[PDB]
């Protein structure tokens, strides 16, 4: 009747998740009920009213106590505990856990939310092994209800991903090439720092970061026979939010720009709505902070040499677009509960 | 690893050993020589200790990885 | 026989980065800087040039000023300020060459006001506009005529991506190319929100990805004429003041592994390239890259292949120091072969 | 009637207060007929809508033509002329003139407005010469109809001088020493290059610039009691909107810092509502972007020493609590009009 | 018979100590053989080498194996333990632990590298509890040999104290009021995340953060005289290096901005020699990189109000014109063993 | 276009710099 939904990890997708949820609550089959997070909820209250990059929370009264975290008198329980086999899913009656905290995404890590007392666990990242990866708009409907431990991919996945499966069946796509201009994350440290990413350890705000990206291989876990057939990179800059995919690929079918822009176009349109958008504006990544949508496609820097060689690129706000696919994503589980 | 954890249970029973039997105590001798010899076969892939570390705290600021 | 004589038209990042270089290589060279033109004054313009939020303070020797001249170490650099160059004194001056960078003279005509004016011969650090002889150092500036009144030395970004593309073409025959350079911000973005010919480029700059269309993708096909309309790209400013890198994506025809790709070009960083591409496998970032006197760094670490034909290469590029070296060595180059 | 306005550079500043009096229109005496700016309409209606710190203009349509920007059918006559002599301001029934370009802050500069057909002119910057200064909630009630040139004097200046006002009457100020922590502006450098001030010629967005702040002097000629006795500095730090002022104060009646909390809060309740704000909360300089008040007073940072010794600290949006500000001072000029 | 040292916290501190005594190595009676930190020798070699503050390391080579990190043939032995008790101190006969972690500041935590073996430690921030603060040029001749645990305060301190001393002994200061303008430290967050400190928690290159300074106390320390008459904030801003406070002192002897700066002029020729730098220059934070100096007052902005009330201005690098000082009062220890 | 006839006179304003880069 209602699926009682807990987030693991009260961090930047945790919140916003949170106050993508709160917004759309209205219409909703999910009923957030508890916090696990390495913080207190006076601290993680605080945090989710005052955020930097969506401003001050205006909806609801955001108020908490000793063990609670309040959003418009709707109460939300806090324990702090790292190890998840500990959590009182049992008790809460947790049916499904959001895993926002980075460091449960393999199947024995996941699964403690299920020893703990939990059904189902929705990971907000890439799995490791064999955890299977859904991205809203391309393959969230095989999803099996009888999957207990899922993957909503990546941020950049979800931009990527939707614009490969209308270019793919557009034009076919033999190869695929991409480079995400992302915004620095919190797995960036803020000065020169000990990290076990030589890359990761450098000043964030400070420079441009090469670090390898899965995206474009986790593209093939989603669009399952072009597995094989993507790679990429990402370079970190500095800006807290908002990124850009560039996409070069090879395609079988002879094409040009304009084609291609009418392609991605009718799709935003029909087939993939409210997951791509399409914008001939000439805007830059201050302008697209808070868009629901997983991909926006750049129309005025589409290019295409030789009929097969295909570039395009694709704002998405990485923290907020992200976070509706998850909740999208939790949505649609708790409509096929089983 | 289990070499590691056996020199340290062989001097803490090395320097027990020979304070009860004293100082010349062939209890003691063969005590030292129990460790010297554990830590023949430790000496004879260099994982670090900050992989370790990154095993046990895998949420640490040193060892987060968001694949973005 | 004698040494040339040469104006700065434009202290700005590159005029200033290109006088730091030649006060640096000014023992081995064919030039003499004598005069600078430019909006502001000399002791405003001293000040400039010993203290760069990016180069640190200079140290090789004093720098100072009064109304008429720039003093570093005791020489003197004699000092105008008029907009319009037909106004300029090169010829009591003595001006052999102009470097031109103001970003205002980009056409023949604007550029050759410097003729108009008395110069000799007029270096663009820019792209030019009009068919202007644009040249690469280390891909093409051997085809330099010393009867080029006028020169183009290119963009930044062109000088980065054309060495690359050179070695490339030649191992592998490049048949299409699409290049993304993720770049540091430059002055001609707005600090906060104002107006602008380009609505991306008016917007705040340190605080924005900021997608432009860049002119190296146009340029390669310049330097390396049998790639001309087989090549393009943009560019995606971002909040960095300074340290860019470009990313290529190639089709090319002869089939290879991101082994020996990245193989091809660090023996041409050794020998045909030698002083302009460098190969580094090291895990760096733009800020270990400042003051690298390459026009390349390739990140040996980020070549990537697919199915033998699809080849990606990134390559590093400090935009104002490393052009600034070419634009100097291609000054030389001039000196060298003056007629 | 309506007291038609015309904007003289739509800058930051020109285009703050254009959403200022758009969100405002319903209720406002004034009427913005027409912009000059170095620019093109259509330009300017694309920076009016797309604002990096405002966010994309929701509450009305925006578009262009080759002659006017509309603001949800409200027209708004565009020309581009550098010299507001032949300026059309008679043509166009021009009465009050936003000089928002900052290089006609002379009497004889802002009166090229008059000669070109505007009746009166409200510099958007400290004035150059006897020119007289206004800062709503604090002088602006002493502005005279008699009186066509005017000046709203600086950001730092309307923040400051409310509070000074407040701590003057209630302890008595004899010294006073300010220091302005100060997102950059416009009329610094985005990299090193030429300027009048040496260290506003450098990188904004790098440095920690200190340069000068119209408050030193404003301030006196608004309190016109404490001329003489207040003197600062600016430090330009890089952020892109929001500052803060910090002002060291010696006092004549000895008090201490929850005395002084309580004198500053029960002002803001009452004589300085709108003016001044009175904040408990822990925030940093995000969570103030759009506040409409002149000054936020950070009441955990006020602090005494000796009774005589008083620290207080207040936050600003510098544009768009500042052009709140204009926008008061302008309607208040209508009000009084001759 | 040199000292032998180790550096707990291989960190900002930590390296710039390191490459400041590998610059001065050559005079030193300090030798550094060990080092323990979060990260293993070949990760904490390349970050020692490669800095995006000070750039690559000139001087020489440096290189590491699973055991150590090695400049320029120099051997540093290498261990990762994060509880000191169990550190290798006595068998590496390692006499003064350079206790830079930040997190043993308390008499109890830093003793535990007592209890590993070592003799001495030097915290490299303020103590908590009673343990002895020094700064160098203030009162480290107070050092005595008996004191087996200090601290050489915070970076702010060494700044701001040697200024105090100076104007103290010429005016007397009365009370004072501080803030440092400050760049952020990696103790703040790169996005909004929890934080004991509700501010420092707010993403750092997006914000003005105020927040506390150790100097507002410790400067007290090192002058007796001055206890509980001095105070003050901080203001953290979006640099990563670079440091500036201000200062307002209520003294006693009556003077001008001309008088405030012949007598630091003079101090910082004659007794101050070495720990202040007097500057004429109008320069900004990206020139004071690397300076050798605890303070660099910025003459330009020395004034004075009512002959009373005092302002000065005075520039620091907190990384590495505090390391400097580290190094100083280590050398000072070292020559005062017993 | 004015801003267009400005841009012609005056290409070194901030207003008009084009850097191809
Ligand atoms: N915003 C983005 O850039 C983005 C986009 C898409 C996906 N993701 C993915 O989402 C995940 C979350 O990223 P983020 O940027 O929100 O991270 P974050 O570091 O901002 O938040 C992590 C939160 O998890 C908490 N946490 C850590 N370990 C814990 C434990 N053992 N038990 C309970 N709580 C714990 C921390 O207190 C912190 O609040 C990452 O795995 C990332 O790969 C991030
Ligand atoms: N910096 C880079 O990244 C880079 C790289 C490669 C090429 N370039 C090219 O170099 C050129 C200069 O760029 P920059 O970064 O030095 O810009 P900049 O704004 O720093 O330099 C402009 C300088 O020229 C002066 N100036 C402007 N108009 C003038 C006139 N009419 N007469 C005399 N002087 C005038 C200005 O005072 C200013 O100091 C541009 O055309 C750009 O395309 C730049
Ligand atoms: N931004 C702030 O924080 C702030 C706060 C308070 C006061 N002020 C004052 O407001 C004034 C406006 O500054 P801003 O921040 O809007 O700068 P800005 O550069 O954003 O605005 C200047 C605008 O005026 C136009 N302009 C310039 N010269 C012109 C001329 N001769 N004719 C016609 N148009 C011209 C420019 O095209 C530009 O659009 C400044 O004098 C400043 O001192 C600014
Ligand atoms: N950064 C400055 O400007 C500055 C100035 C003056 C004083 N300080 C003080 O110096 C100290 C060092 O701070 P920092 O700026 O170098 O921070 P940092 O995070 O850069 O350095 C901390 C280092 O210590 C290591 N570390 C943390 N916990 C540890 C443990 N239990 N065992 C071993 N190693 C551990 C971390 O891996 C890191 O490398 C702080 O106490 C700070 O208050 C800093």
């Amino acid at each position: 009747s209602m699926v009682r939904v807990a987030i693991n990890g009260f961090g930047r997708i945790g919140r916003n998740f949170m106050r993508c949820w709160l917004q759309r609550k209205a219409n909703s089959k999910l009923e957030i009920v508890g916090i696990n997070d390495t913080s207190d909820p006076r601290t993680n209250a605080h945090l989710l009213k005052y955020d930097s990059m969506l401003g001050i929370f205006q909806d609801a009264e955001i108020t908490a106590d000793d063990d609670c975290i309040y959003a418009g008198g709707h109460a939300v329980k806090c324990v702090s505990d790292r190890n998840p086999e500990n959590l009182p899913w049992s008790a809460w009656g947790i049916d499904l856990v959001i895993e926002a905290t980075g460091v449960f995404t393999s199947r024995e890590g996941a699964s403690k939310h299920l020893s703990a007392g939990a059904k189902k666990v929705l990971i907000t990242a890439p799995g490791k092994g064999n955890i299977p990866t859904y991205v809203v708009g391309v393959n969230h409907h095989t999803y099996d209800p009888s999957e207990d431990i899922v993957s909503n991919a990546s941020c950049t996945t979800n931009c990527l991903a939707p614009i490969v499966k209308v270019l793919h069946e557009a034009f076919g796509i033999q190869q695929g090439m991409m480079t995400t201009t992302h915004s620095y994350t919190g797995d960036q440290r803020l000065l020169d720092a000990s990290h076990r990413d030589l890359r990761r350890a450098r000043a964030a705000a400070m420079n441009i970061v090469p670090t390898s990206t899965g995206a474009a291989k986790a593209v093939g876990l989603v669009i399952p026979e072009l597995q094989g057939k993507l790679n990429g990179i990402a370079l970190r800059v500095p800006t807290p939010n908002v990124s850009v995919v560039d996409f070069v690929a090879q395609v079988e079918k002879p094409t040009i720009a304009e084609q291609v822009n009418q392609v991605i176009k009718e799709a935003s349109e029909t087939t993939m709505k409210g997951i791509i958008h399409y914008s001939e504006l000439e805007l830059v990544s201050s302008d697209y902070r808070g868009h629901n949508a997983s991909s926006i496609l750049d129309a005025s820097l589409t290019m295409v040499l030789g009929g097969n060689l295909v570039k395009v690129v694709a704002w998405y706000d990485n923290e907020w677009g992200y976070s509706q696919r998850v909740l999208d994503l939790a949505e649609h589980m708790a409509a096929h509960w089983a | 690893s289990n070499l590691e954890k056996q020199i340290e249970q062989a001097r803490e029973e090395a320097h027990k050993i020979c304070d009860t039997e004293g100082a010349t105590s062939g209890q003691c001798a063969a005590a030292w020589d129990a460790l010297e010899e554990l830590q023949a076969e430790a000496a004879h892939d260099h994982k670090t200790s900050f992989q370790q570390y990154c095993d046990d705290n895998p949420d640490a600021a040193e060892c987060r990885i968001y694949d973005d």
